[PDB]
């Protein structure tokens, strides 16, 4: 985090894809329904768990942008 | 800002379920309280200027050592700001009465209150005394119910300011 | 009727947690004002800090302001809360690591630990990758993610059957919660001693 | 966590009979007295800073050790906790007042406060005296009839007194 | 249990605040509408036997096929337990009227009704036509606001059964 | 948890020796009967709702005080929790049958039930009667030969009976 | 409390790792800066009574009206409490200098002071003026490193007050 | 708390709040049918343990000649006894994982925390890697049919863990 | 959590009086020798892998009951936990040495470790022996004066040995 390699936070735009919604229905609505598209800001170190978890959830990454560098 | 039906909307959307009775009786509560607040708003619209001026004179009264030269009460533009402040507070009070809720009052004055108060040496007790005096004259200005909910709403404004 | 009377919620109040089961979860979804904001923060602070009262000076203004704008989810705000030094000073600093993990489970997951194997694994995780990784593991855990969600304030999900929860979780959290009045500061010596270790021990063997 | 009607329903279902006309009459009378009870609750809510402040003043006048070095409330953090505990117990008592019965305190507020205060080292009798003076100040404010429909809320005053009394008893 | 009074007190306790205007206005609403609600509950308690037994008859008339030997509805104990269940429903509708909230229904019969119903292959419709019988009678036994609100609560009962 | 093969490996590790030939013989005996185990668990799972429903029928028939008001099944939410309890106990006994080692039932299920139902006020004797009624209802489908190759499986009957007896004596 | 060595120990605990040259350098510099801080502690300790009396009379000079009857300052017990509070503050500032940090001061005054402020109406500006006088007074009681570090401690306390 | 196919199935089913569907039954059937070659391999390895351990000792000696000279870690009679004991326990746990039809025994017994053991005892994995290399070379004839590959899978997983 | 300076300030608050000039001089003397203490703890941390290696080797040479199956540290995971246990014990002893007070070691390793090991079945006397061996290796490594100015550090040696003594007495 504090490290120069820990910095360079990147923003992520996330779309709750159709496959994501189909998986969500079978798993169950334990979270409130929000509009499929939403934005998010993620540091470098926890950048990985974000798209990993989106991959098990079935969603796909719209794009990636860098806050720093 | 919320009217009672506004938090009704918020909840009903939040659980993703239709309105049950309870919020509907709340809607009543609002409607049957609406009219007394309506003539309250009328009366306070009538009395505004005297309210402001008398409040200025009384806040000078109970705190005379701020009217002395060299502090906040001293200053022509200072007193003009006192007057405009009182006007704004009681106008938002009328707004809240019309809404039958504290919503506009909250999101228009209450947010960031304390830090503004000590960030400019504007004593909260000044506005506490001003609002208390306003209770003093509005006790006779309004009668019956309208007096009661006016008392309660400026009381809530004081409690947030206190 | 029966000679022995069983009220509707009788189990809720004979067990120390009745209002806990009655108290609903709180979420922060759409733009809002200071009033229910302050209420939500008060509820969060009672939740995370085991009914330890946090001095008004200690709280972080920047994090709550960013949450108010909404750029950071409530999950991120909970991360920032746990990472704050006051969390360690109340919890991590005066208490042993087994007791620390028990408290961490009870607070940020609202449930008792399942088996001593979980405690051992999480102690190993702490030893291998520091303190902050344990909190990141809890709040990144799939169990929390599904049971609460991105926008859910943690609540005591014990005192209630859960999908795939150990039978001893109920007993441990009954022994561990012990009421609204229970505090977990550097005082009372209850937040320091690992009560749950004895119960966790019996689950290792059969 | 139950109010008057809810608990009435509670033992009603316990006995397995319908709500007898007498109990309905009692509840209807309560609701008729409802606006007075709400008036008392509003009076409690309004004067909360005043009552907390002045009750603290009498407490710390009649005891000094709590503010003395090493006293059970010597540091500013501990003084603040000392005051907010009384604020919370007052808020819960007002909760019970509007609820008509003392279920809320026994359910959550005071089920296990005694062990917490032993573990914290707080003396119980001091807390009991603080609750008692809180009660006295609340009574003084409620007896005031300014800007309210005059009448007889003797039941309400006595009933809030019973709240505070059993709260102090639960402290012990 | 679960009442508008209880909703107020819980939604003030979990945030640790003292009560302010909106919820105490809702309390006014509750305390004013208690009297029509409580007299409606009184009337329902006054006429229970006809309601329950005629509801059983109405279920038979709307489902003759459950009456014959060899199916689940057949049996003296089965009719007794019919009357028991419908009596419970009338019970809890009266309770909800008394509480001026749909709480007790939700706490007792609405919590988990689906899986217990499919546990014994119970058809919720049967109870729905029992409720239809009940609304048919309360269209006569009550008058106006008490009638309106009893209809509201029973309608919510079907809706939950729906 | 700790299955039968896990149990054998556990004892081998504890005494620090290899597998004896008799150990491999008994583990092969377990391996060959796995088809019969599959048949048994399929029978239990498929008939589970019917079994639990009729078992609850005999339950509430035999003890009529539980259902009626003031009983622990009355408020009809407790009924839902009761059905959940029957299904979960049958689920873990099916688990234990499949594994062939009662460790999973003892640890994952029966460790805390005793204190749990003390804290819940449930008559535990009633729950023991309940699980006994479960075994009575389930042995029917157990000896059912519908749609499957026929064969004596007396060991499976006895093992299921012992599993249910362990559960009963636990909650007893 | 929060001393440099204490926070180093805590953070070393955090990442589950031993100490390194950087934090030992921090402890080093703490040890050397202790000696001027130790002399500052001596100078403040030997002057404590004059410090307290001068601060009290400086606050009185700035706001003599507070001493008027019916106000907080009026009353010999009130003045004694003023002096006792200022003495507690000075002692905690000595503890801050000894501890080479704000730890004890933060924990024992700054934790939960504004709550009492609001409850008991104890204006921070009074203690701010007292600490400003202590600043001016230690400007001559101390010089060099000790004066600068004591000044930064007390102005940290002032900024916390405001 | 071992992880075997049936135990993993049970844990998954318990986690999901459900019973066992078709896939669990099919997996149980597969494990039960594969147990017979695994038991065959376990018995065959049990028969010839001494040859395996001795050949492993000499293979480790021949691969790295720089060891068994005095003045280093491996030289010593107690060191030789420890070599024999370690190789014996390795083959013990390999047989255990063969019987369990899962790597859980090996993982929990040795692979759990092995790396800190090595770095606290200067034991580079390469010696035991060569030991298991000789072990698979010897078992390349010891078993037959399915048992051969059943042994191969678990021993290869153990080697990869050692890597 | 608390060090010598914090502990002294705590007593000063307990009596409510300023720090005594004598105790201020004591703290000044402690701070003067702080460079020697920092050198001691640095010698601890560089030799910490060496200290733990030596202690583990000698303990395993003297005790063999753990390396065999059925020993408390027999499996790789168990003995790895054992190794990190001694590692953390030494780490907390070093922390106490930095603080000069045993409060932090009490807060971390000596509040409830005993019953923790009892539940785990860990024999405490083995832990105490490991503490003694680490203490011997540590006094050996710090009594050397490599690349650092020589001086009288017998006070630091005594303090570290006594900290190990309190740790050992706590565990066993
Ligand atoms: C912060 C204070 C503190 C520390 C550091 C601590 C260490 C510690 N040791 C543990 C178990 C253990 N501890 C040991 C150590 C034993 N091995 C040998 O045989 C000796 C008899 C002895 C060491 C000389 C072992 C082997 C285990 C694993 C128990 C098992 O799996 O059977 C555990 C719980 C399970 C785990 O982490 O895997 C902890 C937390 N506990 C604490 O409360
Ligand atoms: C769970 C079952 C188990 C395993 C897997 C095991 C391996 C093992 N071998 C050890 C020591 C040792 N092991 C060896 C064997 C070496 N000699 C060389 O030729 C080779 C590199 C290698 C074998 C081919 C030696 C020489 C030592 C002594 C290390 C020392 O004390 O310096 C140790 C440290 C314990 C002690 O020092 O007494 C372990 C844990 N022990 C077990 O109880
Ligand atoms: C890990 C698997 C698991 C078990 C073993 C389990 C037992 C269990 N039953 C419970 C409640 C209950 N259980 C029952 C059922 C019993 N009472 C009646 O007398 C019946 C005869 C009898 C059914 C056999 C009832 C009625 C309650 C509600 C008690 C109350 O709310 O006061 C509870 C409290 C929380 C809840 O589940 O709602 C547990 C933990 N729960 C689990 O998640
Ligand atoms: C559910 C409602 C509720 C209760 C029942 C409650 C009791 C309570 N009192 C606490 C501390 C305290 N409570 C008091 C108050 C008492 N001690 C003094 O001697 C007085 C005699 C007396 C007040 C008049 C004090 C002084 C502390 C400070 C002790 C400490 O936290 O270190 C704490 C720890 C909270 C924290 O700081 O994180 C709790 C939970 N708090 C609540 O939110
Ligand atoms: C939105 C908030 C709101 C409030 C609070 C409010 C007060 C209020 N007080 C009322 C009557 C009353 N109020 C009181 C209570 C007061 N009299 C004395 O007893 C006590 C000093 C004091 C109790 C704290 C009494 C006794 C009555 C007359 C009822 C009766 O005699 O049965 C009524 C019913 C109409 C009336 O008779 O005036 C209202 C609406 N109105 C509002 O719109
Ligand atoms: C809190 C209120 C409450 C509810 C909601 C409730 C549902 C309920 N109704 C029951 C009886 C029952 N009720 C019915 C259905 C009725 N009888 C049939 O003749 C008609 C078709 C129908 C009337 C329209 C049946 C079929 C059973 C028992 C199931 C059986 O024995 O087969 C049972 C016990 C099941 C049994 O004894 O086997 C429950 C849990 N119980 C309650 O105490
Ligand atoms: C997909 C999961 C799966 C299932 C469901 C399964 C059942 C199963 N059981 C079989 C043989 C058998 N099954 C059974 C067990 C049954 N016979 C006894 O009489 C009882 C009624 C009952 C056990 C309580 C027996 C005894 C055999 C004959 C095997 C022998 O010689 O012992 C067979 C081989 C015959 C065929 O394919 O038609 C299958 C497929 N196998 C599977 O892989
Ligand atoms: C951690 C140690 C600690 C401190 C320092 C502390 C301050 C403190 N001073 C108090 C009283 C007081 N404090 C003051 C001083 C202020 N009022 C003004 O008049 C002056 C201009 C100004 C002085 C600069 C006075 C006059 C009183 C008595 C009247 C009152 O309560 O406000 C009180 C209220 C309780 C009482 O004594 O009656 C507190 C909490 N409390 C503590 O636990
Ligand atoms: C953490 C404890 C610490 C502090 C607080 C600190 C500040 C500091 N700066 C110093 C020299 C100085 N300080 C300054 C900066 C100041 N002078 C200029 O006029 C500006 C108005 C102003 C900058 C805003 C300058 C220019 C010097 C002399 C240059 C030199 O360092 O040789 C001195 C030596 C004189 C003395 O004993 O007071 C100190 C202590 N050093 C420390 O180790
Ligand atoms: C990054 C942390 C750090 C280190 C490591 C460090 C080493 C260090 N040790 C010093 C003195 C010293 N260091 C020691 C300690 C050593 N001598 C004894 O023989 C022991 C074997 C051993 C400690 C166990 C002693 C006794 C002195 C002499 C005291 C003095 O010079 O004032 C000095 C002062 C050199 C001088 O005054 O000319 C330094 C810089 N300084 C630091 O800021």
């Amino acid at each position: 985090a504090i490290t120069t390699q820990g910095k360079r936070i990147y923003k992520i735009t996330v779309s709750e894809a159709g496959a994501y919604a189909t998986n969500k229905h079978r798993t169950g609505y334990r979270a409130p329904i929000r509009q499929s598209n939403y934005t998010l800001t993620v540091p470098y170190d926890r950048f990985l768990p974000e798209m990993i978890r989106l991959h098990q959830s079935g969603a796909k990454i719209v794009n990636v942008t860098s806050v720093i560098s | 800002s919320r009217t009672v039906i506004t938090e009704v909307i918020a909840t009903a959307d939040s659980q993703g379920r239709f309105l049950n009775s309870t919020e509907l009786q709340a809607a009543f509560g609002r409607f049957e309280r609406a009219v007394p607040a309506i003539e309250a708003a009328r009366a306070l619209t009538k009395n505004q200027d005297a309210l402001v001026k008398g409040a200025v004179q009384a806040v000078f009264k109970k705190f005379p050592y701020v009217t002395q030269p060299g502090e906040k009460g001293y200053g022509d533009s200072n007193q003009a700001k006192c007057a405009r402040d009182i006007g704004y507070y009681l106008r938002f009070i009328t707004y809240s009465l019309v809404a039958s809720g504290t919503g506009p009052l909250d999101d228009y004055v209450i947010a960031g209150l304390r830090e503004v108060n000590r960030a400019f040496n504007l004593n909260p007790l000044w506005y506490i005394e001003a609002l208390n005096y306003i209770k003093g004259e509005t006790g006779k200005l309004l009668s019956g119910q309208s007096k009661t909910e006016a008392l309660l709403y400026i009381d809530h404004a004081i409690n947030a300011l206190s | 009727p029966s000679p022995l009377e069983q009220t509707n919620t009788y189990g809720q109040e004979r067990v120390q947690a009745n209002a806990v089961l009655e108290t609903p979860q709180v979420t922060l979804r759409a733009p809002f004002t200071e009033e229910q904001f302050q209420g939500a923060l008060y509820a969060i602070y009672k939740q995370v800090f085991g009914n330890t009262y946090v001095m008004e000076s200690e709280r972080p203004a920047t994090a709550e302001s960013q949450l108010r704008d909404g750029r950071i989810t409530v999950r991120g705000f909970i991360r920032l809360l746990a990472k704050s030094d006051t969390y360690k000073a109340r919890f991590f600093n005066p208490a042993t690591q087994t007791r620390f993990i028990e408290l961490n489970h009870k607070l940020l997951l609202g449930r008792a630990p399942y088996d001593q194997a979980e405690i051992s694994r999480h102690v190993a995780l702490y030893t291998s990758q520091g303190y902050e990784a344990e909190i990141d593991s809890y709040l990144d855990s799939e169990e929390y993610q599904e049971c609460f969600g991105e926008d859910t304030v943690p609540f005591f999900r014990g005192f209630t059957s859960q999908p795939g929860q150990s039978t001893e979780a109920f007993n441990r959290m009954v022994t561990l919660y012990d009421g609204y009045a229970t505090s977990d500061s550097e005082w009372d010596r209850g937040g320091q001693s690992a009560r749950l270790t004895d119960s966790l021990a019996r689950s290792t063997m059969d | 966590m139950n109010d008057v009607f809810t608990r009435a329903i509670a033992q009603a279902d316990l006995k397995g009979s319908f709500l007898l006309e007498s109990d309905l009459d009692k509840l209807a009378s309560f609701a008729k007295e409802g606006v007075k009870r709400l008036d008392a609750v509003a009076a409690l809510t309004n004067n909360a800073p005043a009552i907390i402040s002045d009750a603290a003043h009498k407490l710390f006048a009649e005891q000094q050790e709590l503010i003395q070095p090493g006293g059970n409330a010597y540091p500013h953090r501990r003084m603040a906790a000392c005051l907010r505990d009384m604020e919370i117990i007052l808020r819960y008592v007002s909760y019970a007042l509007l609820a008509g019965d003392a279920s809320v305190l026994d359910d959550r507020c005071l089920n296990g406060l005694r062990e917490t205060y032993n573990a914290l080292g707080t003396p119980t009798q001091s807390v009991a005296r603080a609750v008692q003076l809180m009660k006295d100040a609340a009574m003084v404010h409620l007896k005031s009839t300014a800007n309210v429909t005059v009448g007889d809320c003797s039941s309400l005053y006595s009933e809030a007194a019973t709240y505070f009394d059993k709260a102090a008893a639960s402290i012990a």
